[PDB]
RNA sequence: GGCGACACACGUGCUACAAUGCCCACUACAAAGCGAUGCCACCCGGCAACGGGGAGCUAAUCGCAAAAAGGUGGGCCCAGUUCGGAUUGGGGUCUGCAACCCGACCCCAUGAAGCCGGAAUCGCUAGUAAUCGCGGAUCAGCCAUGCCGCGGUGAAUACG
RNA sequence: CGCCUCCUAAAAGGUAACGGAGGCGCCCAAAGGUCCCCUCAGGCGGGACGGAAAUCCGCCGGAGAGCGCAAGGGUAGAAGG
């Protein structure tokens, strides 16, 4: 994966808004175009929308999802069955 | 075992080193 | 008469503790452990009576008394079973032969259930009795794995003179049954 | 011997008979015999029972296996389930996960070739 | 009971993996076994048997908090 | 985000179904090419990928680089069995701002289907068939089992 | 087209119509004699392969089970097992 000699979540786009909303409360929906976000455990309890190529999917967050990226919760393909 | 990652010639076929084919004389 | 451990363990550990917890005022108001029943139901013996004699030998080896057959009372279309066709093997356990079997079970056979996460304490009928089933017979130490043939297992019915379920719960727990909490 | 719960090995050379245990392979069995101090090239017909007991109190304690490695893997699959995770939904629909070609044969994961009426 | 058909119950002493000598009368005079009422982990204390893990380290994977403040 | 989607089908290839076989330890034998934004000798740490130092090399003098099959010794005892690795979980390495829908590797444990393949069909007349490994192109890294070259052992048959 | 069961049949017996409905022309050496023992079907919970019932465990259940076969009478204080 990402090498453990270095860190994680190299996106200062989203970190500033989620830390400001952490310090403020008021768990407002943020729309992000970034699937490369490996979710920081401080993001627990926020409504995040990931743009998968056509639409945003609103992703509620609980404690279990940490090492997963946000596109691991954002499906980009619809199949609905062979027939 | 040319595809098995835990034998000799599987490591020789892909050219990767490790426990099962180390380079040391 | 015999120095079986769980009988004396009952009389000196579980018998006064059940008087203490619930407030019994007569010595026969305590729950009493009588008529342990095993029916070892071999529905796979519709076509063969030769597996039934080996299962009878194994049951007589693990409890010390030889079981009887159960004849079918009622024929069905789906499951062959016409009039007779012996597909069951029932044995009841009394009088220091239930106690040695409970020693075997609680001390050897139940830890040899795979991962053995506990028992089901919700498996009470309502009037003081309990039932459980076993999958393989190799859990008992008398079964040898080189005199075995098939994957033949067990259903155990244990009876108590308790009135309610909570009385038999405390009798089974304190005498050594490993229920889930 | 009677070592890995009730699923047992017997019959000729423990150094590959430990490999049949779900959770004990070859190199892990080599570690188990190196710390215990037992012969690899000996057989399980002819060994001391103290070697058996020391092997037991090694292997059923220092790693998890028997009847709870399957429980850990199944709880990890359910951990991937129920939440909207991608790989959990791939495990849900019976579909392979680690970046596979499913246009052609993924019949390891999918099952038999469910041959369809094939129009045009 | 019935004579000649039912088996005879002999003194049976069961030896365990920890060396526990179990005292019963049964249908084989000396018994080998690998568990008892003490070595099974559900019976006695459970003593953080193999786990020492509340979960996998989901909320504990931090391994050094390295980001900009 | 997609070209990697999958209830199916076809073509070309890789790995096997084992004992003329597999694994482990040691020991040899080439050819053709590549590299001072790179190839890395040699130490230290890790079971390992690799990392930290740092010698050399504008290169028939340095390095890639061990060539493999071969040979010696030991183990396996023919059973889906240390044959065979699909697939799956956990923990890590290097690259790249970024490896999840899309990578390549290392370790642990899972270890499947396959015990020689229906109708049919393909390549080969002498180092050729078969088998075995190496190098280059692209390329930050790589799904490379593809392509192009290189060499080791070495059949059988051709009445017409 | 002969025989058996219920109704038509008007509370004894009997009672007709090309009236309403069903069977019988067999079987059992155990499905007979005696002696001794046992009591059902279902419903509510419980229990490896067991699902609405393959076998068991506890409680309720006076006869709705069964008594070879159509139906009626009868029957567990047995004619049933
Ligand atoms: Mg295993
Ligand atoms: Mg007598
Ligand atoms: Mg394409
Ligand atoms: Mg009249
Ligand atoms: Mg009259
Ligand atoms: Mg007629
Ligand atoms: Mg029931
Ligand atoms: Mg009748
Ligand atoms: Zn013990």
């Amino acid at each position: 994966p990402r090498s453990l000699k270095k860190g994680v979540f190299v996106d200062d786009h989203l970190l500033e808004k989620v830390l400001e909303l952490n310090a403020k409360g008021e768990k407002r929906l943020i729309k992000t175009w970034s699937r490369r976000s490996t979710i920081v455990p401080e993001m627990v309890g926020h409504t995040i929308a990931v743009y998968n190529g056509k639409q945003h999917v609103p992703v509620y967050i609980t404690e279990n999802m940490v090492g997963h990226k946000l596109g691991e919760f954002a499906p980009t393909r619809t199949y609905r069955g062979h027939g | 075992g040319k595809g098995d990652r835990r034998t000799r010639r599987g490591k020789i076929w892909r050219g990767t080193y490790g426990k099962y084919r180390p380079r040391k004389k | 008469p015999l120095d079986v451990a769980l009988k004396r363990k009952y009389y000196e550990e579980v018998r006064p503790e059940l008087i203490r917890r619930f407030g019994y005022q007569n010595v026969w108001e305590v729950p009493r452990l009588e008529k342990v029943v095993i029916n070892q139901g071999l529905g796979e013996a519709k076509e063969d009576a030769r597996i039934l004699e080996k299962a009878a030998q194994e049951l007589a080896l693990i409890t010390g008394q030889k079981p009887a057959v159960t004849r079918a009372k009622k024929s069905i279309s789906n499951f062959k079973l016409r009039k007779g066709m012996p597909i069951g093997l029932r044995v009841t356990l009394r009088r220091d032969r239930m106690w040695i079997f409970l020693e075997k079970l609680l001390n050897v056979a139940l830890p040899r259930i795979r991962d053995f996460r506990g028992l089901n304490p919700n498996s009470f009928d309502g009037r003081g009795n309990y039932n459980l089933g076993l999958r393989e017979q190799l859990i008992f130490p008398e079964i040898t794995y080189d005199m075995v043939d098939a994957l033949r297992g067990m259903d155990i019915a244990v009876v108590t003179t308790a009135e309610t379920d909570e009385e038999a719960r405390a009798l089974l727990e304190l005498l050594g049954f490993p229920f889930r909490k | 011997a009677r070592i890995a719960g009730v699923e047992i090995p017997r019959n000729k050379r423990v150094d590959v008979a430990l490999t049949y245990i779900y959770g004990i392979g070859k190199a892990r069995a080599k570690e188990a015999l190196e710390k215990t101090g037992i012969n690899p090239a000996t057989r399980v017909k002819d060994l001391t029972e103290a070697e058996v007991v020391r092997l037991r109190e090694y292997v059923e304690n220092t790693w998890k296996l028997e009847g709870e490695l399957r429980a850990e893997v199944a709880a990890n699959i359910k951990r991937l389930m129920d939440i909207g995770c991608y790989r959990g939904l791939r495990h849900r629909r019976g579909l392979p996960v680690r970046g596979q070609r499913t246009r052609t044969n993924a019949r390891t994961r999918k099952g038999p070739r469910k041959t369809v009426a094939g129009k045009k | 009971m019935k004579e000649g058909i039912h088996p005879k119950l002999v003194p049976a002493r069961i030896i365990c993996g920890c060396g526990n000598v179990i005292e019963t009368y049964s249908t084989k005079p000396e018994i080998y076994v690998e568990v008892c009422s003490k070595c099974h982990p559900f019976y006695t204390g459970q003593q953080r048997f193999v786990d020492t893990e509340g979960r996998v380290e989901r909320f504990q994977r931090r391994y050094g908090d390295s980001y900009r403040k």
